[PDB]
RNA sequence: AAGGUAAGUAUCGUUCCA
């Protein structure tokens, strides 16, 4: 939540204050789509996206993917070592793995 | 060039008979689903905030979480330190 | 969190409870910057569209609206209150407190489960509904 | 206005009581987070340059 | 002994112009006044290097739409384009970013190119497996020096001598070495006792980590 | 110390408070 909030905060901050600010949900959907595409290992290349927006979204995806990998491996270590974990935690961890 | 409409039996231009057959058999009950879902979305009320509201809420959240935003770090709930 | 509609003063939340009759008003009292409140203010994001038919979600910052802290016991970091036709729908959890969900959960299906159960028990005309899951533990093992 | 004065007196007394190590503990935590901010930076300034490039 | 047997071989003089406080938290007018203050501008930061560092583009992180999992090949001159006034890298650190532009003012007899493959993320250290297309017997570096210094050097061409290639993850690695036997042109691959006269193409195909040159 | 409140509709008493 903090990383996505920071990315959206920066993008909306440098985005011009006009009526165009109606496009906040569009930016969030773009972020979610890029994250899904990385999760689904599918090529993601928006044609009309500006290169600075694309660069920032790539950096967001890379950072969240690094955290995703580390968290998945740490949770797996917790589970194999015998630590006490939740059922939904096991389900999400199995999906990530 | 004139042709004869297979459905109405009236002289028709030969250039239009293709889309004439496409559209003269337009299924009558299709009109409501064209004119029903659009009314539903016209009367539908939004679920998420307007974009300016997301912007303002993001500013307010940045005001507090200095562990992420700002340059002068402070407590989680504190405005500035 | 930031995506859901927000209420700024005391009148607005009372109106939002009153301005609806055919759904359930799910209000997340707390602080959207809280790690706890942000944990479930994204669950409430992921299901806001799904439960549009029978639920509307408003967010309230108790510091911005310091009018319901004393009456509804707003002192846990995060609180969820369900209202139906201007009537607080009590819900019986596994926890001792049966008026609120004062903890942020993780699964997007269970919250829709609870909201739909509240709606089902509120159409009948009850005041206390019973949750399907039991929260006297965490099922961790 | 005696109630407000009494409350202010007690609050000032309590605030005086925390001055036993306030100046040292706050400085220690200030120096302590700055060692943490090296290995683990902030997200916003991690996106500082791209935000500028926007 | 500012100049010893190893200093006058690999060390080279380097110029750095560094600007500070470009931070986005500053508004437009405040940053305009800051650059107007004449306190925060490019500075004389000439020093010495034992080896030139090479910063690579990040891994693609996405499959190419036509050929999935495409291998990222980048020409060497793109990397070496860092060392000129045209390009400037933001070595952000702590609170304020630092925009530095690099320049070469004394080419050492032998130029060492270290390659920043292994880097720590916010959470875990990874490697940057970006292949580089680099020649071995013809390269020109004259564009990276100021003309008031370019006249001194009549030899800006370097030939590869040794190459370092790493295997796998940082915690499980096995170095391999491509050595050039001078006089001949036999490039030999040594890992622990390996000896194999490779062709000048397997040097390009593999991902380099440390390169040794010779100005001749 | 808990995780053990069924939710309601009535007249009646009291009390602060407007």
């Amino acid at each position: 939540l903090e990383l996505r909030a920071a990315v959206m905060h920066d993008i909306l901050d440098m985005m011009p204050e006009g009526i165009k600010q109606n496009k906040a949900r569009t930016i969030l959907q773009h972020l979610s789509e890029a994250w899904r595409c990385w999760k689904a290992n599918i090529p993601w290349k928006v044609p009309g996206l500006p290169t600075p927006i694309e660069n920032m979204i790539l950096r967001y995806v890379k950072a969240k993917a690094d955290w995703w990998t580390n968290t998945a491996h740490y949770n797996r270590e917790r589970i194999r070592r015998g630590a006490t974990v939740d059922k939904t935690v096991c389900k999400k961890n199995l999906g990530r793995l | 060039e004139y042709l004869v409409s297979p459905i109405t039996g009236e002289k028709i231009p030969a250039s239009k008979m293709q889309e004439h057959m496409r559209i003269g058999l337009l299924d009558p009950r299709w009109l409501e689903q064209r004119d029903r879902s659009i009314r539903e979305k016209q009367s539908d009320d939004e679920v998420y905030a307007p974009g300016l509201d997301i912007e303002s809420s993001l500013k307010q959240l940045a005001e507090r979480r200095t562990d992420i935003f700002g340059v002068e770090e402070t407590a989680i709930g504190k405005k500035i330190g | 969190s930031y995506m859901l509609p927000h209420l700024h003063n005391g009148w607005q939340v009372d109106q939002a409870i009153l301005s609806e009759e055919d759904r359930v008003v799910v209000i997340r009292f707390g602080h959207d910057w809280d790690p706890t409140c942000m944990k479930m203010d994204e669950v409430l994001y992921s299901i806001a569209e799904k439960v549009k038919n029978f639920a509307v979600i408003y967010l309230v910052d108790i510091t911005e609206v310091p009018d319901f802290n004393k009456m509804y016991e707003l002192y846990d970091p995060c609180t969820v209150m369900f209202f139906f036709r201007n009537k607080h729908i009590m819900i019986d959890l596994g926890t001792g407190n049966n008026n609120k969900i004062n903890w942020a959960m993780e699964d997007k299906q269970e919250m829709v489960d609870i909201i739909e159960t509240v709606y089902r028990g509120a159409r009948k005309g009850r005041g206390l509904v019973v949750s399907p899951k039991d929260y006297s533990t965490k099922y961790r093992y | 206005k005696d109630d407000e004065e009494a409350d202010a007196i007690y609050a000032a007394l309590d605030k005086r009581m925390d001055e036993r190590r306030k100046e040292r503990r706050e400085q220690r935590e200030k120096e302590e987070i700055e060692k943490y901010r090296m290995e683990r930076p902030k997200i916003q300034q991690q996106f500082s340059d791209l935000k500028r490039k926007l | 002994k500012k100049k010893t047997i190893v200093t006058d071989v690999f060390q080279g003089s380097m110029r750095i112009f560094t600007k500070k406080l470009p931070h986005p938290d500053l508004p437009a007018e405040e940053k305009e006044q800051l650059l107007h203050n004449d306190e925060y501008q490019e500075t004389m930061v000439e020093s010495t290097f034992m080896y030139l560092t090479l910063d690579l583009p990040t891994a693609p992180l996405y499959k190419d739409e036509k050929e999935q999992l495409i291998i990222p090949q980048v020409p060497l001159f793109n990397i070496l384009a860092k060392f000129n006034g045209i390009t400037e890298k933001e070595y952000k650190t702590y609170k304020e970013n630092f925009l530095k532009r690099f320049q070469l003012t004394k080419l050492p007899p032998y130029l060492i190119f270290c390659i920043k493959r292994f880097t720590k993320n916010n959470f875990f250290v990874e490697k940057n497996p970006t292949i580089v297309n680099f020649p071995i017997t013809n390269v020109d570096l004259r564009e990276y020096l100021s003309e008031e210094v370019q006249a001194v050097h009549k030899n800006t061409t370097y030939d590869l001598i040794a190459n370092i290639v790493h295997d796998g993850k940082p915690s499980e690695g096995s170095y391999r070495i491509h050595v050039l036997h001078h006089g001949t042109g036999k490039w030999y691959e040594l890992q622990d006792l390996q000896v194999t006269d490779i062709l000048p193409q397997m040097i390009t195909l593999s991902e380099a980590y440390i390169q040794i040159w010779k100005r001749r």
